[PDB]
């Protein structure tokens, strides 16, 4: 499962 | 110029917010004449369906004194062993504008977070820290 307990891409709110 | 801030949030298992929902940090500044205002935005139930099972952290630029800004960004949880962990910092500069924001969706699992075992939830406080580095 994708259930990293981070993830390290960084994306905008916008 | 280097920027440092420190954020807790009391009382951090009992927030009311839902997924999407958002608390903001007070604004921080380098203390110098860059005329730059920073503040930090967290989603405590995750910024929407995709993320729900993770806070979101976010870097907001409040102000600047042109059009835009290229920073780097690193953010930490303060641990109950009195120790900065599970930091990730952001591989390159991005290019900031004021009112936009970036930083990350998955920034770390609820159940990680509320598992005591773990220790990031002293007292029932999130300690986050960021630092930003701007050219």
């Amino acid at each position: 499962n994708d259930d990293d307990v981070q993830k390290a891409d960084v994306s905008s709110t916008g | 110029v280097k920027f440092s801030y420190m954020w807790t949030i009391n009382n951090f298992s009992f927030c009311r917010e839902e997924m999407g929902e958002v608390i903001k940090s007070s604004t921080f500044s380098s203390g110098a004449n860059d005329k730059l205002k920073w503040c930090l935005r967290v989603n405590p139930k995750g910024l929407d369906e995709e993320s729900k099972d993770y806070l979101s952290l976010y870097l907001l630029l409040v102000s600047c004194p042109k059009s835009e800004v290229r920073a780097k960004f690193k953010f930490s949880i303060l641990n109950a062993k009195g120790e900065e962990t599970k930091a990730m910092e952001s591989q390159r500069a991005y290019r900031f504008v004021q009112g936009k924001d970036w930083g990350f969706k998955k920034f770390i699992r609820r159940d990680f977070l509320l598992d005591e075992a773990n220790g990031l939830l002293p007292d029932d406080k999130l300690t986050l820290f960021c630092e930003v580095s701007v050219v």
